[PDB]
């Protein structure tokens, strides 16, 4: 279920390759959904958000 | 939309990735709102999230969620569960701690459900209860009556010559003589003994004042 850190840092550097300098906000959509193993689904969850 | 949950928990979230406050201007830089979609949203969120200063505005973050004092919790129970000692730096804890040392475990992820403050990372949680939360404060010294009386306490004191209920945000009393002023040199010195620098006793100050009001 709950992600190891080796697991959400590839996560993390991988949604830092796309959205280039939102480290809040990949941390963010990282903390809101910790199960979560899907780029994708992580993807679609941050640009959902108008801020 | 200044009214959503998310957005609240975010500008939360940065204002504690920077220790807790920062200047209107520098926290615009990092969220994608014009100046007044901004002010907007600290303005309904209201002094229980966001505290704003004309010091120039500066921002001061807090929250209504607590840390559970209990020394053995027999559950159910609604506050967080937390290692005190390991927030404020000083957890000598194989790890025989008998506090949880997973600041996001699965039971506070719930209680941070409950407040909107789903997002935020074991260092911003830690800064934003620091600030916030009562218990991480040093003790109160319980011989002091008030300013210019009884030569400061029995007692260098190594309590608090502060008002107990300024601090737990209600000092409703028009009669207090106790001091409720915690940049003074002596608390500051005992703040920094105990993990609080400066800074950090500064925005307390802060929110302290707002609850004041
Ligand atoms: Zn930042
Ligand atoms: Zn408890
Ligand atoms: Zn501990
Ligand atoms: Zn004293
Ligand atoms: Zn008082």
């Amino acid at each position: 279920g709950i992600r190891k850190t080796r697991e959400t840092e590839r996560l993390r550097r991988q949604l830092l390759e796309v959205f280039w300098g939102q480290d809040h906000k990949v941390d963010f959509i990282l903390q809101r959904e910790p199960y979560c193993r899907d780029i994708n689904q992580l993807s679609e969850a941050l640009l959902s958000l108008n801020f | 939309n200044a009214a959503d949950p998310e957005v609240c928990c975010f500008i939360t979230k940065i204002l504690c990735a920077h220790g807790g406050r920062m200047a209107l201007d520098a926290l615009l830089q990092e969220i994608a709102l014009s100046e007044p979609q901004l002010c907007e949203v600290l303005q309904v969120a209201g002094p229980d999230r966001f505290v704003v200063l004309e010091t120039t505005r500066s921002v001061v973050a807090t929250t209504r969620a607590r840390v559970c004092r209990r020394k053995y919790c027999q559950r159910p129970c609604d506050n967080l569960h937390l290692c005190k000692l390991n927030l404020l730096g000083r957890c000598n804890y194989r790890n025989l701690c008998k506090y949880s040392h997973e600041v996001l475990s699965e039971e506070n992820f719930k209680v941070l459900k409950n407040h909107e403050l789903s997002g935020l990372n074991k260092e911003e949680l830690a800064v934003l209860l620091l600030q916030s939360d009562p218990f991480f404060m040093p003790e109160i010294c319980k011989s002091y009556k008030g300013e210019g009386r009884q030569q400061i306490c029995n007692q260098p004191c190594s309590r608090l010559h502060i008002c107990d209920h300024f601090t737990r945000g209600n000092c409703r009393f028009p009669n207090c003589l106790r001091s409720h002023n915690l940049m003074d040199r002596k608390v500051l010195a005992i703040m920094r003994e105990h993990g609080l620098n400066p800074d950090v006793v500064q925005n307390i100050q802060d929110i302290c004042n707002s609850k004041h009001m």
